[PDB]
């Protein structure tokens, strides 16, 4: 067995978990997640991946594509009270 | 539900936070974690290169 990971180790792992089209579903159709700012901030964040020498490490390279259009949705999308995302309510 | 939470250092990106983070990387210039607004600052590339990708996978 392996020491727990690192800060690094972590979102290497979470940034590419993204490339995943089901699972950024899973959470696009959260709830909580979108009432703060938080998660919406963060992976603005996550967008350090997207340069050299980060870049270097992307094995799935999808998840920094799926990354920016999920980025760039965000700005523009409407939340709605409860934490719904707008832009999605007809889609399951 | 396997499908993991996102990584708890998202509990970090506040507003507020956000705010203070121009002026805390300039004092900064003036694992080494001290106080929440180090989690908004990418952590450094470790020395080992095999954390460079062997290849793609799409």
């Amino acid at each position: 067995q392996n020491p727990l990971p690192t800060r690094f180790e972590v979102e290497l792992e979470f940034i590419q978990s993204l490339a995943n089209i089901q699972y950024v579903t899973y959470l696009l159709t959260q709830q909580q997640i979108w009432k703060s700012p938080n998660f919406k901030n963060y992976l603005k964040y996550l967008e350090y991946w997207c340069n050299p020498p980060y870049s270097q490490c992307i094995v799935y390279p999808n998840c920094l594509f799926i990354l920016k259009l999920l980025n760039g949705f965000m700005e523009s999308a409407i939340v709605n009270e409860d934490g719904l995302l707008e832009g999605l309510d007809e889609l399951p | 539900s396997l499908y993991p939470p996102p990584p708890p250092y998202v509990k970090f990106f506040t507003q507020s936070n956000l705010e203070k983070l121009p002026k805390y990387k300039e004092k900064k210039a003036a694992e080494e974690i001290t106080c929440a607004l180090d989690y908004l600052i990418p952590p450094p590339m470790p020395k080992n290169q095999q954390y460079r990708a062997f290849g793609s996978i799409w």
